[PDB]
């Protein structure tokens, strides 16, 4: 026990995130691209528009 | 059957080397810590004064 | 359907005549000496290394 | 002719896939791999028995590190995401769309051709003849199907073309009677014709693609001749088979033990290509036997069965797949040419004209 | 962990790992000022490098053997590297083979079915010989169950063979160090 | 043995040259968030003089 | 927060261009200003030479092609999407140029695979510093006629495949028995019975 | 020719859209100025046409 | 078990202990008199030597050979133990590769789902082949589904897996002390 004590502090074993779970990072990284990608469409489309 | 003069008992030098570099940064991660309080020491009285 | 392995003549293997047979009883126990623990320093470096 | 190519089952759908999908590793050791294949050529220069010098130049040099995977997948791309999936790329970069590919069964030449159709959005059509067999039985049939391939990728921008088993095409007429249909042979005069003259435009971002699993069948100088360049997939190494093998666990979701010796398995699989690897792994993991995996942790053994059960490659195809290689892109070319001295000269030749 | 059947460089480089790994411990289980433990954990020390003492023998033959004339109430390294040292020299305290351990959860199941009932285990651990505390008993009913909440009997074998391998790992963890320590020039 | 240690001192020579990079980024952020910060504060600043 | 981390990221790319650009053209004026005398440099440091910019290109195709799949200024996409194509194809002339000056231990290797790794450990990074995945906006751009072929596609398979899931290369495994239904019983059964014997001389 | 393409590129962006102000426009959106002056070619045609 | 192509030396030694092996499995199916054992026990014996013959192959050839001028109901261990060295040393009887039971149970699942019905195999052990006893079904359920009482389906690929290792380890155990064994002169 304390040696995986040592493990996850001093660093020995990753701590892997899990995609499944709500929270992961990799999830709001993706939400974010997919959110700015929608952007650079809304902004190709109004900028069509307005020329 | 040849275990222990050179070729199968030099694990003591392993954990041993081990726990000299975990001493080794435990007194640089100390030094690094007393940094750090040092640093939130600084941060603490400009954002207090601040207030 | 099953191709049944060959039934190959095993290997009876021909000692090789490296530098293993050179000299007798006493210098094989100081050999042993000269290769018992370090082979371990190697493989000791080698967990070093993983838990570095 | 859509409609017919997709009634012909010639088109199909691939799975998607990504390039950066090719676990693969950079040349760390390339270099001197190549330095040490230099001295020992050098010192084979320093030896005088003409027999042994013989002997040993007969056999590939594998002294030459192969292409690192790491290599293989910025050639790939970069001769033909940028061509096929860029325009203005294809535009100012070298106009070539033909690509040949040696390897072993399933490794990774099916993972290349998915991550490419992909991530480019390209129609994939294999003419292998496995992917036909069965359903042309005369040159006609053969002749419209390549007719109507060419002008869908063509019209149907992108397109690429995928072909495998090319040997029985353009193979060594005088080896034995193969159980391969004779049909597929008869490909070479219309490719050829149609390689002869620059069918697709060089800007027109259509490359065909030749993969097949045994160069040793091919004529190499047609092979030379006839494809703007070749490939060649290297055996795993330790590095990036123990990295592969990493890769599947993980994927296998399959506990990660931190005793385990990677590198003795990597030892135990040389000689196997990727996709026995795959093979061997998907085999050995089951329903039950991962749902068991958390009672019994992985066992070196669990791998000693299944590794001789999936195809292996002997030493000797590696050899001759080294000296494929080396023939065929012309490096034996390069060989032959820094040996030959400028001394000879170009005397008489007249006297010998009865 | 200790061979008396090496050559004498051979047990000197043994001698002197028991040391470093006596001193290994202390510093890891020192609280406050370096050099001193708690006699509490000494039996915990051991037990960390392998050592298998009964609470009586580790008061009566190790405490004294290594406590100051003056009583100290806490222990140095001092008195601890040569003690340890010269037991695993001796195998003074250690445990029995697994067929002990066999022959006692038998013994305690005297009818053989193969498990032991929650409520007899537990009348044995905290009446007969070195009695354990409430919480310990929890935790060896919790363990010996796999952590079973309605559990009410006990498969000894199981336990035995879970209890062996995890002694095992932690025996290779321990030696993992045994070996190299040489005479410095 | 000798090829395992071998990569593992490689593999972890790589991930020391990641981590030099992941603290020099690191770095870089929280240097990037003190000065975000003091944006912030001075747009309050500025916020509260224009009110006035 | 992705708007200002691409606006330095391309700042960055763009300081890498620069960078670049100002390295080559050193070569020219050095030899505008030295055109007398012919120039004795060796394949070793046209290599060296080489692949430093093939790298740094490298670098500054990832970070514009990470710009471009998340900028959203529409008139900034148009020219990082025309600045990319063009460093995209200096970067496989580059790769070119190193191909033909392979011609390290006195040879003449047009290997199309040039070693790096030198290089690459000297300057002081990994060997996935040289990665360049395919970009991903080969489908959006012009995404109509391609989105249409695939519904053409995907009709026709319909038509006739009645299947849509992406075929997977299936594999035959030569495992296979030949065996009628009363082979594998026979076989079971004898496995069977040869166990239950064991078990009851065991007992 | 790439590279010149690709340099002059470089400093067309500097001068343009480097010394753009985004402050006022926080969305990074199209820019008005750049819509006339890209724009001004397609009338310009037309009428030519016409005429 | 027995290896066809060693060392004259190891010919004889391996022939030594598969003829000792061979005499104590003969003791252990003893019961009244040494040197005669049941008839029915004869497949038996063999499935600790490392052979898994059929109850027709016995039928039809182990037991008249096995069987001296008369029929007899009791096998003497003159006529057992060479019999059981020359068959032994062939392999004539011994279990098919698990490959090919994988094969088997495959053929058996034609939907290729990984589990086949306890009906469906019992109707196919009762009806098809030499049809099996109840007791024999019965055990082959139980076993073949982990002695869970509540199972529906077995898998075919894990109590294949277990099965082999129990036979591996049974071979294992019935060989031990082939190492020590020595060649008597």
């Amino acid at each position: 026990d304390i040696r995986e004590e040592e493990l996850l502090f001093l660093g020995m074993k990753k701590v892997v995130e899990d995609p499944t779970l709500p929270e992961s990072q990799y999830k709001q990284a993706q939400n974010k691209r997919q959110k700015m990608k929608y952007i650079q469409e809304e902004h190709e489309q109004e900028f069509n528009d307005e020329i | 059957a040849r275990i222990k003069d050179e070729q199968k008992v030099v694990t003591f030098n392993k954990k041993k080397l081990i726990t000299y570099w975990r001493k080794i940064m435990r007194i640089a991660k100390t030094e690094q810590l007393k940094n750090e309080i040092d640093i939130y020491s600084q941060n603490n009285q400009r954002e207090l004064d601040s207030k | 359907m099953p191709p049944k392995k060959a039934k190959g003549k095993k290997k009876k293997e021909e000692e090789p005549d490296d530098e293993y047979k050179s000299m007798t009883g006493a210098d094989l126990t100081q050999t042993l000496e000269k290769l018992k623990e370090r082979v371990n320093e190697m493989r000791t470096n080698r967990n070093y290394i993983q838990m570095d | 002719i859509l409609a017919g190519l997709v009634e012909k089952r010639v088109a199909k759908k691939l799975i998607p896939a990504s390039l950066m999908d090719l676990k693969g590793e950079q040349n760390v050791l390339g270099k001197i791999q190549e330095i040490q294949a230099d001295e020992n050529l050098k010192k084979t220069e320093a030896l005088t028995d003409a027999k042994l010098k013989k002997a040993q130049l007969e056999e590939p040099s594998t002294k030459m590190p192969d292409p690192s995977i790491a290599q293989i997948r910025q050639i790939i791309a970069e001769y033909i995401a940028f061509p096929l999936g860029s325009k203005y790329a294809k535009e100012k970069l070298d106009k070539m769309n033909y690509f040949f590919f040696m390897g072993p069964r399933g490794s990774g030449k099916t993972l290349a051709v998915r991550a490419l159709a992909h991530e480019c959005n390209a129609i994939v059509l294999d003419i292998s003849p496995s992917n036909i067999d069965g359903q042309y039985t005369d040159k006609k049939q053969i002749d419209g199907m390549i007719n109507s391939a060419f002008k869908v990728a063509k019209e149907f921008q992108p397109a690429i073309i995928y072909c495998e088993d090319f040997e029985y095409i353009f193979g060594q007429a005088k080896k034995k009677k193969s159980q391969v249909n004779p049909l597929f042979a008869k490909m070479k005069k219309p490719l050829m014709d149609f390689k002869k003259g620059k069918f697709f435009e060089p800007e027109d971002r259509v490359v065909f693609i030749g993969s097949t699993n045994r160069p040793w069948d091919c004529s190499q100088k047609e092979i030379k001749s006839f494809f703007d360049k070749k490939i060649y997939f290297p055996f795993p190494n330790y590095g990036t088979r123990m990295l592969l093998f990493k890769t599947f666990l993980e994927q296998k979701k399959v506990p990660l033990p931190d005793n385990f010796p990677i590198n003795t398995i990597a030892h135990i699989t040389e000689g196997w290509s990727a996709g026995s690897f795959k093979m061997a792994i998907d085999r050995v993991f089951t329903e039950r036997r991962l749902q068991k995996i958390n009672e019994e942790q992985i066992k070196l053994s669990e791998f000693i069965g299944p590794l001789s059960n999936v195809p292996f490659t002997s030493k000797e195809e590696f050899k001759e797949f080294k000296k494929f290689n080396q023939v065929v892109t012309g490096l034996q070319a390069n060989y032959e040419a820094k040996k030959a001295p400028a001394d000879d000269q170009k005397g008489d030749k007249n006297k010998k004209k009865k | 962990m200790y061979d008396p059947n090496t050559s004498q460089t051979e047990k000197q480089k043994q001698e002197e790992f028991l040391k470093l790994k006596i001193q290994e411990a202390f510093n890891l289980f020192v609280k406050d000022k370096k050099g001193i433990v708690d006699k509490r954990e000494i039996p915990y020390i051991m037990r960390y490098l392998g050592q298998f003492p009964s609470e009586a023998q580790v008061r009566d033959a190790i405490l004294p053997e290594i406590e100051e004339d003056e009583p100290s109430e806490f222990i140095k390294y001092s008195k601890f590297e040569p003690y340890m040292l010269k037991v695993l020299k001796e195998r003074e305290y250690e445990p029995d083979d697994p067929e002990a351990l066999l022959a006692a959860f038998k013994l305690l199941d005297q009818e053989g079915k193969g498990y032991i009932e929650i409520d007899m285990m537990k009348t044995f651990l905290e009446k007969q010989g070195i009695e354990f505390r409430e919480q310990e008993t929890k935790s060896f009913i919790e363990f010996a169950t796999n952590k079973d909440p309605n559990a009410t009997v006990i498969y000894y074998e199981d336990y035995i063979s879970r209890l062996q391998a995890f002694t095992d790992k932690h025996i290779e963890s321990v030696m993992k160090g045994y070996n190299n320590f040489q005479v410095k020039k | 043995e000798k090829k395992l240690l071998a990569f593992y001192q490689q593999e972890r020579q790589k991930i020391n040259y990641n981590w030099i990079i992941a603290k020099k980024e690191l770095e870089d952020k929280k240097s990037e968030l003190i000065n975000k910060e003091r944006e912030i504060q001075d747009l309050q600043e500025n916020h509260f003089m224009t009110l006035n | 927060m992705s708007n200002m981390m691409y606006n330095m990221k391309w700042q960055e790319a763009i300081n890498d261009l620069m960078e670049q650009v100002t390295l080559e053209y050193l070569p020219l004026e050095q030899n505008e200003q030295q055109l007398g005398m012919k120039y004795k440099r060796d394949s070793s440091e046209w290599f060296h030479f080489w692949a430093t910019l093939y790298i740094k290109y490298i670098d500054i195709y990832k970070k514009l092609e990470d710009c471009y799949d998340q900028l959203v200024h529409p008139q900034k996409r148009v020219l990082l999407k025309e600045m990319l194509e063009n460093v995209i194809v200096r970067l496989c002339e580059t790769k070119s140029q190193v191909v033909k000056y392979n011609t390290q231990y006195d040879a003449t290797y047009k290997s199309d695979y040039p070693n790096l790794d030198e290089l690459v450990m000297d300057l002081k990074l990994t060997p996935d510093c040289l990665d360049i995945p395919i970009p991903r906006y080969f489908r959006e751009e012009d995404k109509k006629r391609l989105d249409e072929r695939n519904q053409i596609l995907d009709a026709l398979l319909l038509e006739y495949t009645d299947t849509k899931e992406p075929q997977e290369e299936q594999y035959e495994d030569q495992n296979t028995l030949q065996a009628d239904m009363d082979t594998a019983i026979r076989i079971i059964q004898r496995y069977e019975r040869g166990r239950q014997g064991i078990e009851r001389a065991n007992l | 020719p790439i590279v010149l393409k690709l340099q002059e590129q470089i400093e067309k962006h500097s001068g343009e859209w480097s010394k753009r102000d985004e402050t006022n426009n926080f969305e990074q959106k199209h820019e008005t100025e750049l819509a006339k002056m890209l724009i001004k070619p397609v009338v310009e045609e037309q009428i030519k046409q016409q005429v």
